[PDB]
């Protein structure tokens, strides 16, 4: 039944900064005099849910001072003094007062780290043990990177190869702020024993000239 | 210490009925005040309240789902179950139980999540591969290795070194959905160069929905 | 926090124990001294006003302990004058949540508007109580938006905050959330902001420092202290509904709770740094100015007899003069009845003298003053005399079985030739200071005389001496004392004793033969899943 | 002059009116300025002094009219102080002549001497009164040779003198000679230096400033060319003997005497500077302290009922509150009994305001102040009212029947719904001041339903409005009025009592008017304006009976009836009254 917006829907802070979310509401949140349940909630990557406030004001135990609450009625407003690196993750707004108990969308708060990271290449040929199989994968690893930007190419004897390659990409990291990606090339074992050298170019920000870490076929 | 527990089918065929139970330690559900709730959450996408038991045997729904949820209790058992009926791939998402105790919040403790994933494929279980540089691209002083978990259907595979004692340098890669309908991940790790030989770096790969465990010695290409 | 209700205010209150009367109040007054009041326990009227908005922002709870016409907790009627053309147009009752008890009336406020939107059955408990809101405000503003039809006034901040509440089946009705989790206390009116005793928003019954309680603290108390009926000092009064260390305003504790004044058969007496009602016991005490002196009247006499009943204290003065006794013809005084003079035997103390110099022949004792116990002398007759009896022909015992102090003066007891009696007595126990040439005593009844005819004390009668003949008009006795009679035994073992006064022992002190019954008397003195 | 009694001894006076009593006096005190004194009207009394004589040269006379142990206008006891030598010894009474009623008592005056030696029957005029002369000294000297044996002291100056006064057997007792055209005057009590009621040496039962006399100055007397009584100009009072023009010191008259306070059914008027006692009129006035501002009570309520009872005056202003009458149960006061609220009727005059805010439902009108009269206004209410009636939804009529006067503030009378009769009040004759803006009179039952309904003033009122239903609710009477009841006609020319009209208010004829049936019976009030007489006619007025023994200025009144019976005078020489007018029909 009760509807549930938060407002910024991505947020980028640098460290130090500050930070507000906010959670509008279709109804009022309020069950009886003074019973207004409010609830906001941070789901760092790949973990379960943790409770920050609850009655709209109030921080749960062992939640950091910089976390406040403040709100009333269909509007509340979650806000962070001093954004740290341990803080990304996605926040949720959370109703505890109507039958149908409802969340909100989320909102992806992500770091701005203050100075340019610049990704670390790392090619990984295919196994022995895969090509016996009958398929081919290269794998290229971009790593620790902040300026989440980041392009690679992958090239065959200097032939720049398309829709034969997947990526993959990290979560921002709770300590340094980085990301990693992982790019694969998938082909045919034949294929792959056809040409000889396999290369990935890594154009990035932090990175003044363009990154190529590359290996040919038979090198061991 | 409270600690709740999710367990339950990896994979659900359509229209059939899943059944999830939540064992919990720390607690007991017979104390006046205590509850345990559902919560599910579909991949990448937000949270949503599916129902609410209490000591009083006191039931609450999501809504939209009424019909199909249905709650049960055992403090005996110190469980909790969950059914939900016609099941269509929309359902596929991560489960979790939670504990409420205090009346003035709700959510405090949550379990891990157990991960339902509805379709009428089949399991299968991953093909791993090791992943070292060749000998000739030496980089420098870092030096990365990994696994190639390739191919498996059900979307929970979880990916460790050294027996869970290597965590730093770690990246286990979000998996990818290949066209061939299986996902694909990688798990690389940058180590000391020089203690290639110091330590030896070994990486296990669990598919629990295919039940395949695999531990894969990253030896290098030296030669 | 507290005060009494119904121009000002000493309303920068929270509750009003009592009603709130605003009646006959002109546009021109400080109504902002009720902004903070946010209980009601009587109800609340507002009639012949002129003025244009009732701020009552955080009133929230109206009781109705005492309802208008015997229906309405609320009562708003005729608020508005023609010629003028000012009146009511808005009740500020915003956060106004529960009336417990009576109903809602609004009629005849011509100005008025927004009454008929709101809805009364999510304030009023009682749904047969009668609601009644008509013929007041045509031409009324619609409502905001905001308010979706629900308002206590045009803006959008004056809406009807109608927040239901589907409470839980295990909370029996009144909850601060929507699980079983959140059920109020069983001692809240209202609902709750928390599950305690402090969270209520008003009390079912008494509210000592915030707690809602069921009983405001008790005066006795099985504290185990004694493990028994103990002096909790944690005590506290009803104000009502409201519990109080100490009355406030200008109140006295009877028994249990505060009042304005002490009842009928009881008193006011300075106890425990507080003033409370004592039972009065005999009568409560009544002081009657006296005779003599700075009085208007010279003796007592048929006019002034009838001035002095039930009076403990005489404030003065009481003179008993032949002109009183046998009347006067030359003010045409008619002589006194001597039944009257029975008038006196409630008396206890008098404050200055006591002067009697005729008495009816046949009252052959003053016992009519039996009880006066002391006479104060602060003035004094004749030579500084504050008791003097003279020419009393016809007496034969003083009887004044309960004096036992002459605060001040001199004493003169002289030709009552038929007096006896007063030979044996100690003044030196009745008469404040040294007994110095400050007696006159002559020329009555002679020793002798008095001994031959048997005029004697009572054996029991100690050396103090006594006021007449018999053992209840010693003035101390020889052995011990069962009340006003002296008495030769005390019933100890074949009854206890303390100070040398026989008394009964509490219930319960099992009589033993031939041993001691009591050793006192209580419950810690004599000799639930009991066995 | 004359003094009272013993005390209300500097007692520069003649006659003392009461008893002369000395007690506890010192011997060192100074009893010289008792020494012009005279008469004595109650009883002397000598007790406990230590004073070595007593000092009554000038005593001639002791009345007895009070006498000591109700045996004795003479009593001398215990004058001696025994561990001391300062006692009495001596009464110097000189000239002592006569006690009228009343023995002697002498007795237990140690040092006290010849009193045995006097005989008392020559002064005592009771013989059977009873005389005891004992244990006075027990060493005492003889009597000087020149007393004879009969002495008050040891002196030959202080000889008890035995009276020689011969009188012939027709001045039947005391005589100023020996012959019989020396009798003393009949009013004279004892002897007498003249034939005149001057001359006594005292009276026999009163003084009218030296005159001995029956009675004093009766208050009225009968004028012969008015043929009635009249106030008498030198009307005089009496003060126990003395007939006084103004009463003595802290005194009010009753009928004809002084006395201290007014007797119980009377009341104190000023009456020209002569406090007089007149009736009270069945209820005495009692004025009580109000409710309201600058009082102890907020309202009346169920402790202050009690404290009504019959008051006349408010002295105030009267609340009536809810919380008053429905009781208080924060102050824990009970609710009130409205039988009690009768306590009012008794109200004429409320000082401040009348403040009604709430009354019992069952009672319809305020009728428990019917007899009110006046509203002073002196303290007011809210917005200066002095008369408010509000939010009271059971009366149907105010009921101040005998409201008169509201003599200043403003009256607001609003939210009595079911109140009707208060429309055509005009308020005009009630209100003192310019009725304008000073009534507030709105929201009680509309006057088009009060009228329908028939809840109007009774034909028999005026155009001034009523305070209810009926004839006895009018302001004024549109013919007359008897006994504050409206009538269309006085009981003139037929009916019983006859009466007749005085400022449109019936009067009944006075008693000895004849009904006349067809007249006029009288013409007003009194005896003078009868048609015809009942029974006899003295002058222009008729009587019951002729005057026989009324006192007039020359002399006692007889008259006679005639045969067409009226009252003629009487022969002057007439032995007492009469049947007719010569020397032969008197008596
Ligand atoms: C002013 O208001 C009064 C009422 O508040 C009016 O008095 C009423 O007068 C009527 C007659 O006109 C009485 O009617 C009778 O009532 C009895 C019922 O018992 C009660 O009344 C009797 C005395 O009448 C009393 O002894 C009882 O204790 C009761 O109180 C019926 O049995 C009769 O049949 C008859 O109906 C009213 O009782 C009486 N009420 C009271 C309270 O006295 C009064 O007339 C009004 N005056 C004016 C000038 O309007
Ligand atoms: C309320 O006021 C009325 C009017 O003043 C009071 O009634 C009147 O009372 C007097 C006596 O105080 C009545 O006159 C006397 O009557 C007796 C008995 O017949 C008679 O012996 C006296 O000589 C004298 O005439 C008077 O008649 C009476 N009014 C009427 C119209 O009859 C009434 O007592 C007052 N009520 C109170 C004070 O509670
Ligand atoms: C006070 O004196 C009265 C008499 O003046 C006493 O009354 C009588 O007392 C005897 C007992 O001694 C009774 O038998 C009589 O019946 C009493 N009354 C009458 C009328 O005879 C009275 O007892 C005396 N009181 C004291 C304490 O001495
Ligand atoms: C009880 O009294 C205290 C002290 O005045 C006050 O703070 C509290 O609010 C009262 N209780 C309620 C329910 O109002
Ligand atoms: C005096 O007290 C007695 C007994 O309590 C009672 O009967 C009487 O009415 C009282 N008198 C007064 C004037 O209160
Ligand atoms: C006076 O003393 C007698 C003694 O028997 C007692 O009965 C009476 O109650 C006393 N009066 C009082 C205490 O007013
Ligand atoms: C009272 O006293 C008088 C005078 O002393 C005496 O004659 C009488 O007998 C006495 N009577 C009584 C009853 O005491
Ligand atoms: C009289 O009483 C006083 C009281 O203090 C006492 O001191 C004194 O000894 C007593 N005298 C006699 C003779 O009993
Ligand atoms: C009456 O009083 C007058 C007052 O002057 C006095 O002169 C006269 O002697 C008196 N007569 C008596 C007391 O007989
Ligand atoms: C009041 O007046 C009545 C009647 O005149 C009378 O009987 C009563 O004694 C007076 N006093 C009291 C207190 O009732
Ligand atoms: C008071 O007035 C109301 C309204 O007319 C009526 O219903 C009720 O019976 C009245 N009460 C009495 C006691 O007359
Ligand atoms: C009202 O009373 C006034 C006297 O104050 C008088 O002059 C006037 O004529 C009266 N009016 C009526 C209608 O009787
Ligand atoms: C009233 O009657 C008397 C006696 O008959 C008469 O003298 C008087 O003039 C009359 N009053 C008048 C006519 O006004
Ligand atoms: C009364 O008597 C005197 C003296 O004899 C005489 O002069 C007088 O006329 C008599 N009275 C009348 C009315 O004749």
């Amino acid at each position: 039944d009760i509807v549930m917006t938060q407002t910024p829907l991505s947020l980028s802070v640098t460290p130090g900064q500050p930070a507000s979310i906010s959670c509008k509401s279709s109804q009022s949140l309020l069950h009886s005099y003074g019973n207004t349940y409010l609830e906001w909630y941070l789901q760092k990557p790949g973990q379960s849910p943790q409770l920050l406030i609850y009655r709209v004001s109030n921080r749960f135990s062992g939640v950091p001072d910089r976390f406040s609450g403040s709100g009333s009625g269909t509007d509340f407003t979650l806000k962070i003094s001093r954004v740290e690196a341990e803080d990304v993750g996605v926040y949720y707004c959370f109703q505890g007062s109507h039958v149908p108990f409802t969340f909100g969308q989320g909102t992806k708060l992500e770091i701005k780290r203050r100075t340019v990271a610049a990704p670390s290449v790392f090619i990984f040929p295919p196994s022995d043990e895969q090509l016996k199989s009958g398929t081919a994968s290269v794998v290229c690893l971009l790593n620790n990177f902040y300026p989440r930007e980041a392009k690679v190419q992958w090239k065959v004897d200097n032939a720049l190869q398309s829709g034969n390659s997947q990526e993959s990409v990290t979560e921002q990291d709770s300590k340094d702020s980085t990301y990693s990606l992982s790019s694969t090339l998938t082909l045919s074992k034949a294929d792959y024993e056809k040409h000889k050298v396999y290369a990935c170019e890594v154009t990035h920000q932090g990175l003044s000239s363009p990154v190529t870490k590359s290996f040919n076929r038979g090198e061991c | 210490q409270v600690t709740l527990r999710e367990s339950g089918p990896a994979l659900v065929k359509p229209t059939q009925t899943l059944t999830l139970t939540c064992t919990f330690s720390g607690f007991s559900l017979s104390t006046y005040g205590m509850g345990v709730g559902w919560i599910r959450q579909p991949p990448g996408k937000a949270l949503e309240w599916l129902a609410n038991i209490w000591w009083n045997d006191d039931k609450y729904y999501s809504s939209s789902l009424k019909t199909r949820l249905t709650i049960s209790k055992d403090t005996s058992k110190n469980q909790v179950v969950l059914t939900m009926t016609n099941m269509d791939p929309v359902d596929t998402a991560t489960y979790y139980c939670v504990q409420i105790a205090n009346p003035y919040w709700y959510f405090d403790v949550w379990g891990q999540g157990t991960t339902v994933t509805v379709s009428s494929a089949s399991t299968k279980g991953p093909s791993v591969f090791p992943l070292a540089p060749s000998s000739k691209s030496t980089s420098g002083g870092t030096a990365a290795l990994g696994c190639l978990v390739k191919d498996y259907f059900p979307e929970p595979v979880t990916v460790s070194w050294n027996s869970g004692a290597l965590t730093s340098g770690v990246h286990t890669f979000p998996a990818v959905l290949q066209s061939s309908g299986l996902y694909s991940l990688s798990s690389v790790v940058t180590v000391p160069s020089s203690s290639l030989g110091t330590q030896t770096y070994i990486c296990n790969v669990n598919h629990k929905p295919s039940n395949t465990k695999v531990d894969k010695k990253v030896e290098p290409k030296s030669c | 926090a507290v005060c009494p209700g119904t121009y000002k205010l000493y309303e920068r209150c929270e509750v009003v124990m009592g009603n709130l009367e605003i009646v006959l109040t002109g546009h021109n007054a400080d109504l902002s001294f009720l902004q903070w009041i946010r209980e009601v326990t009587g109800y609340v009227l507002v009639a012949m006003n002129e003025f244009s908005t009732l701020p009552l922002p955080n009133l929230r709870v109206v009781r109705g302990t005492q309802v208008y016409d015997g229906k309405f907790a609320i009562f708003v009627m005729l608020n508005y004058n023609t010629n003028s053309s000012h009146a009511l147009r808005q009740l500020r009752l915003t956060q106004l949540t529960e009336i417990l008890s009576g109903g809602v009336y609004i009629e005849k406020n011509d100005k008025l508007c927004h009454m008929d939107t709101i809805d009364w059955r999510d304030i009023v408990r009682d749904r047969d109580a009668e609601i009644v809101v008509k013929d007041n405000g045509r031409s009324c503003p619609p409502c905001h938006e905001v308010c979706k039809g629900r308002c206590w006034g045009p803006g959008s901040e004056d809406c009807q905050t109608l927040t239901k509440t589907i409470c839980a089946p295990q909370c029996n009705g009144h909850c601060f959330g929507p699980n079983p989790n959140q059920c109020c206390h069983d001692e809240c009116a209202g609902g709750c902001s928390g599950p305690q005793d402090t969270d209520c928003f008003a009390c079912r019954h008494f509210n000592d420092s915030g707690a809602c309680v069921p009983r405001c603290p008790q005066p006795l108390v099985y504290n185990k202290l004694t493990f028994q009926l103990e002096p909790n000092p944690h005590t506290k009064y009803q104000y009502g509904g409201v519990c109080v260390a100490s009355c406030p305003h200008n109140f006295v504790v009877d028994q249990t709770s505060c009042v304005r004044a002490c009842p009928p058969d009881k008193m006011e007496v300075d106890k425990n740094g507080l003033k409370m009602c004592e039972p009065c016991g005999g009568l409560c005490p009544k002081a009657c100015e006296g005779t003599g002196s700075g009085s208007r009247f010279q003796t007592v006499d048929s006019s002034n007899i009838d001035g002095f009943v039930n009076c403990t204290k005489i404030l003065g003065n009481l003179d008993f003069l032949i002109t009183g006794l046998n009347g006067d013809p030359w003010h045409k005084i008619p002589a006194l009845d001597p039944e009257k003079l029975n008038v006196f035997r409630t008396v206890r103390e008098i404050t200055g003298y006591l002067n009697i110099q005729s008495w009816p022949p046949h009252m052959h004792n003053f016992s009519v003053f039996s009880n006066l116990t002391t006479i104060g002398g602060r003035s004094l007759y004749n030579r500084g005399f504050s008791l003097l009896i003279m020419k009393n022909l016809n007496v034969t015992s003083l009887g004044f079985r309960s004096l036992k102090e002459i605060s001040a003066g001199r004493i003169y007891i002289s030709a009552n030739r038929q007096l006896c009696y007063h030979h044996s007595l100690n003044w030196t126990k009745v008469l404040r200071g040294p007994t110095e040439e400050r007696l006159d005593i002559k020329h009555n009844r002679p020793r002798r005389d008095c001994v031959a005819e048997g005029k004697v004390c009572d054996p029991l009668c100690s050396s103090g001496g006594c006021w007449g003949p018999g053992p209840g008009q010693c003035l101390s006795c020889r052995n011990y004392s069962r009340g006003g009679v002296c008495v030769t035994h005390c019933n100890f073992l074949n009854e206890f004793a303390h100070e040398a006064e026989c008394f009964s022992c509490h219930p319960e002190c099992q009589p033993m033969e031939g041993t001691a019954t009591c050793n006192g008397s209580g419950s810690d003195t004599c000799a639930k899943y009991p066995d």
